[PDB]
């Protein structure tokens, strides 16, 4: 039994096809080592998190709310100009927010990224519920890459994405 | 018979679907599920049918509420982005409302459903079978052509910028 | 319920494409079918029915008092206020109270008392959320007893439709002053 990711290497033990984002893809086998489903959970949740990030690197560019008009469009200034007290407030519903990932991961037995979070219940259809489960991981992964070369692209030319592709800043 | 003779005959492509005359040299049916294949299809020919006569009818009717742009390419670039948002959301609720919220490939067929067949046949038009197997025919063929068609238009509005009779009349040429 | 399955309760679909939440019970005075989001799975449901009528009386005494400032207003006012009201009022209070004024310090008066109230009824919240006899909403505050038999439940049905209603109410009465200004009988006339 082979990966299917890599199809000359053995199939690592600890991953299975019942992971909604699984490709056979584990060369280095983190998941013979740690918990699967603790890095389960983290797979989902920096997905997640960069899934927000790759979309507000972008936004502010289109446009900005009307109190934050005169922030920068450059990511990495407009994180500056924000007071501490908003900072604290976005921190404060953050931990909000992950208390119920605490309580979840180190006090319960859920599944992966199950929050409780399904108001329009879209998970009902099975299809749909495996599509879903699916694409927020491949969706994550992929926002997990965009956000990492948008930031370091955002280092080099201190502007936003949008903003060094119509000026075609390409160049360091 | 068989679009290219010197090729084999695609597997996938059995001849029930209307506008089958067996041309797939690429092999899109070899990989793809071949209703997504046909509602995408019948989709993007519905899509240009309107966008034809569209083309046609913005070169000389402009609604009182909108300036008129010199060709109805420009038309585009002269409406309010509030009213092209509108018009784009209420086609999205038109897109999940009509799949039944099942818009990916892994779930928009899982009942069972034909291939375009949105049930939208208002004003009789689908109790003949013999009728309906010809007007298959004719809806694939012309959402073909005018997909051509609207390729072809548009892409002559934005090269010479006037309009589709406009440059079927006194016609340039490059030079 | 008062007409259970017909008014409220088992069966009724508010939404046909949305149905409500099957978390959602079928017994809370007010259940028509109608939660198309799916916002009662987010919130705990004693929480959220006791804000939503909470919400609603208070909305029910904002809109009667939004009338009544416009027609009577009481002896005196004219000297602190004068002519403003509604949104107005409230501001120039404070910039009355920010100014030295020792009489303009009304919203203070009802600031506090009314975060005394709320302050001290929290462990009703707590015994609620706790599973406890009491119903949200239920404070036992029947002075004239008039609801002490079956007539509560038809009157628990109008409570928070009209909790509802107010609720709208106070909003227009709100954003419609905020353009123009004047009040709710000024900008009906
Ligand atoms: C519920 C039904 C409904 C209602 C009440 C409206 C109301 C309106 N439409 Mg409209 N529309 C609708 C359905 C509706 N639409 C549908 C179903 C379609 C697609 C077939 C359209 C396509 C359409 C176009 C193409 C345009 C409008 C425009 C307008 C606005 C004209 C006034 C104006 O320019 O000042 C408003 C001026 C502003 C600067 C404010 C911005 C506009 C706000 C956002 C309108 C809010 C509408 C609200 C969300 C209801 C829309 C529902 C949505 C599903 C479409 C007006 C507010 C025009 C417009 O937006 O011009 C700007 C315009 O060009 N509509
Ligand atoms: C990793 C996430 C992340 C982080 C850290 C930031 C950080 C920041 N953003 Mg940003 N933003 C994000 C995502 C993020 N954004 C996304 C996803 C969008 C698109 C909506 C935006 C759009 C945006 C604008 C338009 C602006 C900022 C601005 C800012 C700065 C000030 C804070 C602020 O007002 O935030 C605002 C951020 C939000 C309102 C995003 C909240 C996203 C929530 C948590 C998701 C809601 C989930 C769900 C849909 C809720 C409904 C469920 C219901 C239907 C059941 C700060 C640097 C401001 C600035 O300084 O620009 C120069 C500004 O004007 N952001
Ligand atoms: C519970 C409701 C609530 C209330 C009353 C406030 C109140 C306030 N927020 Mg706030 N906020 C809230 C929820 C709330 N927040 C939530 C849920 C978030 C999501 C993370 C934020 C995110 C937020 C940001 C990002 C900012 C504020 C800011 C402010 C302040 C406005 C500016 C000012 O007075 O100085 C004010 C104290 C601003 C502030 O403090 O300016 C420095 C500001 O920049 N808030
Ligand atoms: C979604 C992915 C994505 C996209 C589209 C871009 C797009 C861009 N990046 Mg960027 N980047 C990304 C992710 C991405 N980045 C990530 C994840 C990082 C690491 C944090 C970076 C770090 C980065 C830096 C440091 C710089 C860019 C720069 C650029 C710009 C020019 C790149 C170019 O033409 O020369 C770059 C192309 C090459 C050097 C050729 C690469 C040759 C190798 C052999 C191919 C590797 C391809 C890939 C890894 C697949 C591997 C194959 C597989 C079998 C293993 C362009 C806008 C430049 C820029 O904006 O300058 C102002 C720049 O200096 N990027
Ligand atoms: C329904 C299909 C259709 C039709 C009838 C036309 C018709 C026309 N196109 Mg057109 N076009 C089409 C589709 C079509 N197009 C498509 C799909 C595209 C790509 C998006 C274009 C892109 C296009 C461009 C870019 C240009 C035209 C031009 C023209 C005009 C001059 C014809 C010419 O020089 O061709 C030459 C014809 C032949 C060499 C005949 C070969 C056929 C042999 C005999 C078959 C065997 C003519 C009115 C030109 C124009 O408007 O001039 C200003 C021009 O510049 N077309
Ligand atoms: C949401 C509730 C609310 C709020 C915030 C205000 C706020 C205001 N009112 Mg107003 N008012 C209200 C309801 C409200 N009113 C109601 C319900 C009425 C009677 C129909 C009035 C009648 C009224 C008059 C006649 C006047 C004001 C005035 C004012 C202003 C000065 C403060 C003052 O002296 O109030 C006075 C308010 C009252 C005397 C009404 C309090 C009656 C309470 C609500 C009865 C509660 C009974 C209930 C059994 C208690 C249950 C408690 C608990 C068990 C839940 C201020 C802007 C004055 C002003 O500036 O005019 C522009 C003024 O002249 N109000
Ligand atoms: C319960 C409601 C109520 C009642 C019965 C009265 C009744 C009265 N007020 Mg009064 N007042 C009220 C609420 C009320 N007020 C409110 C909510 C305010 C604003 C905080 C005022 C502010 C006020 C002032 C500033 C004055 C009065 C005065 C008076 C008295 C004479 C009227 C006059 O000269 O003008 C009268 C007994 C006057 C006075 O002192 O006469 C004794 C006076 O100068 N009132
Ligand atoms: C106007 C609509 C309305 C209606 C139909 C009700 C109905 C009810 N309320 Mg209620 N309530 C309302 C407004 C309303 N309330 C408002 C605005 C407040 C805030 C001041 C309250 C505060 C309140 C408390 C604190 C409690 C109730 C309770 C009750 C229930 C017991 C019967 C009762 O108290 O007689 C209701 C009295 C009337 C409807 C008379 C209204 C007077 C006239 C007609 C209105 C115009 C002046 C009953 C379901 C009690 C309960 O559920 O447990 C027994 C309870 O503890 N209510
Ligand atoms: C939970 C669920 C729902 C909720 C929900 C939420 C709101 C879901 C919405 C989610 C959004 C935030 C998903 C965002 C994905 C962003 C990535 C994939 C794009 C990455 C871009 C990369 C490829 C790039 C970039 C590149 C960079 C590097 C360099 C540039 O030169 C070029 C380029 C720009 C191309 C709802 C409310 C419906 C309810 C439901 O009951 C429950
Ligand atoms: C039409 C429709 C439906 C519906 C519906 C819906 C969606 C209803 C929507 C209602 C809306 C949009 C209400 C919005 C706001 C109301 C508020 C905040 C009320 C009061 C504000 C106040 C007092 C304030 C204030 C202030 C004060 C005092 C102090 C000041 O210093 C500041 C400030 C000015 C802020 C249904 C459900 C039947 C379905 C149907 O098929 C279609
Ligand atoms: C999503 C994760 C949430 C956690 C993020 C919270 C981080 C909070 C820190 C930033 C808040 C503001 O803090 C910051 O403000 C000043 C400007 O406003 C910064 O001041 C300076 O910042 C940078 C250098 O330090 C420069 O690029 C700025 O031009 C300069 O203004 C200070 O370095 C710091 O005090």
């Amino acid at each position: 039994e082979m990966s299917e990711a890599i199809p000359f290497l053995p199939k690592p033990a600890n991953i299975d096809a019942s992971m909604p984002g699984y490709s056979g893809f584990d060369p280095l086998g983190f998941s013979d080592y740690y918990n699967v489903k603790w890095m389960q959970e983290a797979e989902i949740k920096h997905g997640r998190i960069c899934m927000l990030a790759a979309l507000g690197m972008m936004f502010p560019e289109f446009g900005t709310l009307p109190q934050f008009s005169s922030f920068s469009t450059n990511p990495l200034e407009a994180f500056y100009q924000v007071g501490p007290a908003g900072w604290g407030q976005i921190l404060l519903f953050i931990g909000v927010l992950e208390s119920f990932s605490y309580e979840k991961v180190f006090y319960g037995d859920s599944a992966p990224g199950d929050l409780g979070f399904d108001p329009l219940r879209m998970s009902s259809n099975a299809a749909s519920a495996k599509h879903y489960a699916r694409a927020e991981v491949m969706n994550g992964r992929l926002a997990m890459i965009g956000f990492s070369g948008m930031l370091h692209h955002a280092i080099l030319t201190k502007q936003g994405p949008i903003t060094q592709i119509v000026e075609q800043n390409f160049v360091p | 018979d068989n679009a290219m003779p010197f090729l084999e005959g695609p597997p996938k492509l059995d001849g029930s679907l209307a506008g089958d005359v067996g041309f797939d040299p690429v092999g899109f049916s070899n990989y793809f599920d071949i209703r997504w294949l046909r509602e995408a299809e019948l989709k993007h020919g519905r899509v240009c049918m309107l966008g034809v006569t569209g083309l046609l009818v913005q070169e000389a009717i402009c609604l009182p509420q909108f300036a008129n742009g010199k060709t109805p390419v420009d038309d585009f670039f002269v409406v309010p982005a509030a009213g092209l948002w509108q018009v784009f959301f209420t086609i999205g609720a038109v897109e999940f409302f009509s799949n039944g919220f099942k818009l990916t490939p892994g779930d928009m067929f899982s009942e069972g459903r034909e291939a375009g067949d949105l049930g939208f046949d208002p004003l009789g038009c689908g109790k003949n079978p013999d009728a309906l197997a010809r007007r298959r025919l004719v809806e694939v063929k012309n959402g073909r052509l005018a997909m051509i068609a609207f390729g072809g238009m548009l892409h002559q509005q934005l090269l010479t910028g006037q309009g589709t009779l406009e440059q079927l009349a006194n016609f340039k040429a490059i030079n | 319920l008062y007409k259970d399955g017909v008014m409220q309760g088992k069966g009724l679909v508010a939404v046909p494409f949305a149905l409500a939440p099957d978390s959602l019970p079928a017994d809370i005075p007010g259940y028509v079918g109608f939660d198309p989001l799916g916002l009662s799975t987010l919130c705990n449901l004693d929480f959220l029915r006791e804000a939503e009528i909470k919400h609603g009386r208070v909305a029910m005494l904002a809109v009667t008092g939004s009338l009544v400032q416009d027609v009577f207003q009481f002896p005196g006012v004219d000297k602190v206020i004068g002519n403003a009201k509604m949104i107005g009022a409230h501001d120039k209070f404070i910039a009355g109270a920010h100014a030295g004024d020792t009489r303009s310090f009304a919203m203070h008066q009802i600031i506090f008392w009314v975060g005394l109230l709320e302050v001290l009824t929290m462990p009703a919240l707590f015994e609620t959320m706790n599973g406890g006899p009491r119903q949200p909403g239920d404070f036992k505050f029947d002075p004239l007893g008039l609801g002490k038999g079956d007539k509560l439940a038809r009157k628990q049905l109008t409570e928070i439709k009209n909790g509802r209603l107010a609720m709208i109410g106070v909003g227009g009465m709100v954003h419609h002053y905020l353009l123009t200004g004047k009040g709710p009988l000024q900008f009906l006339a």
